[PDB]
């Protein structure tokens, strides 16, 4: 439950001067009926053969190679909720304040700027897809700006204004047009957190059960996987959102050789 | 408006629930009554 | 109360040479009447219900979350008030020779130049609005110049 | 910062007076510095050559 | 005047004097960069 101040303007406060004047009387106020968040679920049945899993298991265990790829199917599929989900994602969450639009298509360091604009306080980093930062870069070198680079979990990401770039390929892609999002993260500093159910029956990850579920008359043995999460924003300016990023432009430059 | 009100102050408040309560529970004072027997192998 | 000294050009000192030459008598001088800084003060009265305070304190106490919202409001207050109090505010004390106008418009880097050389003498930091700073990255822009950057406070 | 209790009014309603107390000083002149009339509104329009 | 006011209650209040401020003091890094070597009779 997210709980939220919803008087901001009426907090009362004045500055004293040297006198016997009357003080202003306040107090804070919460938000009646606040938003409350719900976990959802991305699961799944494993079907295998008792057959495969008794004989071909040296040296490699079948059934936990099946489950192991299964739980990286798995965790893609959440990265692409968090971003995509329609109730509880990114994308859907950014308000129409918190979102612009490219001055005249590719993205400009102008369009970067006014997109830390609307993040100013504490931004944490920008989320785009492959083609959208390259094609930034791109736009770097026509204004004969070179970005700098931070290492960060042993790989390079471009900064910008010292806020890195980090390239995610669930963002859609569609007709040549993107979308980059600038986010702050952390409970600390009222920004973007995520959520998850400790202590699940037959937990392997935090917030990932593994349960049998029982052998059909095929002798076929079935597994139920199932990861439980949520997104929340926990005040407005912590997320932006530029649109219409044109990722298809090249500029022609003269050339003349010796 | 001089405060904050209940309704809005109880958004942070923790509710105590109580387990959900089932109306045909009798006492049931025969069960208690008879003399019960095990039989080793259902039959008697 | 800020002393000062009000005499800087009448200090006299010379530059002796391999002679007995007369040398110059000099005192340091004060403001007869120096300015005296006087605290002003941020305040307001915070109305609580017994009943609410009694009531609905678990897992959070109520008097505590109202204090530290009504504090949080007073600090921002303040940070306002170092800047725009008519009488103890920055904008309010800077002087006509230290205060200068921009060019031909938008911040650009000969305007901050241009600052730099009123204040050279171990400047600490800017202070603007972030439209400010983006249109100064703008013109750094334009010109072809990327600035560096610095971390401070984890930011 | 300090905070101290009022009283409680026949309303029964408690009140809390906080207060914060601060000053500002500028010890020479030449440690300010101010610069006026910055516009914020302007954009460059970049001739373009697209392949 | 519901109470003392406080051009009255200063009277009893010591003020936090300051030492005098100098405007013409520079931080003078030629001197602090430079290496001084003394000269015993003050020829060189």
């Amino acid at each position: 439950r997210l709980n939220r101040v919803n008087n901001t303007d009426d907090i009362q406060v004045a500055c004293t001067q040297r006198d016997e004047a009357t003080l202003p009387q306040t107090f804070v106020d919460y938000a009646p009926e606040p938003r409350e968040y719900f976990l959802n679920g991305v699961s799944t049945v494993l079907d295998v053969h008792t057959r495969v899993a008794d004989l071909y298991s040296s040296p490699h265990d079948q059934i936990k190679e099946q489950l192991r790829l299964t739980i990286e199917t798995i965790k893609e599929r959440q990265e692409s909720e968090l971003i995509n989900n329609p109730e509880y994602g990114l994308l859907a969450s950014v308000t129409d304040d918190q979102r612009i639009s490219t001055l005249n298509g590719p993205p400009t360091p102008d369009d970067l700027d006014d997109l830390l604009r609307k993040v100013w306080k504490e931004p944490g980093f920008f989320l785009a897809h492959p083609d959208a930062i390259a094609a930034f870069g791109r736009e770097c070198t026509r204004r004969g700006v070179p970005p700098p680079t931070v290492s960060l979990f042993g790989s390079q990401f471009i900064t910008w204004r010292g806020i890195p770039l980090i390239p995610s390929n669930k963002i859609p892609v569609e007709d040549g047009k993107t979308k980059i999002l600038l986010l702050r993260v952390g409970e600390k500093r009222q920004g973007i957190v995520g959520l998850f159910q400790p202590g699940l029956a037959g937990e392997q990850s935090p917030g990932l059960s593994v349960r049998f579920m029982g052998i059909n008359r095929n002798a076929i043995a079935s597994y139920l996987i199932s990861l439980y999460c949520s997104l929340a924003v926990l005040t407005d300016d912590a997320l932006a959102v530029l649109d219409d990023v044109e990722v298809d432009k090249y500029h022609d430059y003269p050339v003349n050789y010796k | 408006q001089l405060a904050l009100g209940d309704h809005a102050a109880r958004q942070l408040a923790n509710a105590t629930k109580t387990a959900p309560q089932l109306s045909t529970i009798t006492p049931r004072w025969l069960t208690h009554l008879l003399q019960w027997i095990p039989v080793e192998a259902g039959i008697y």
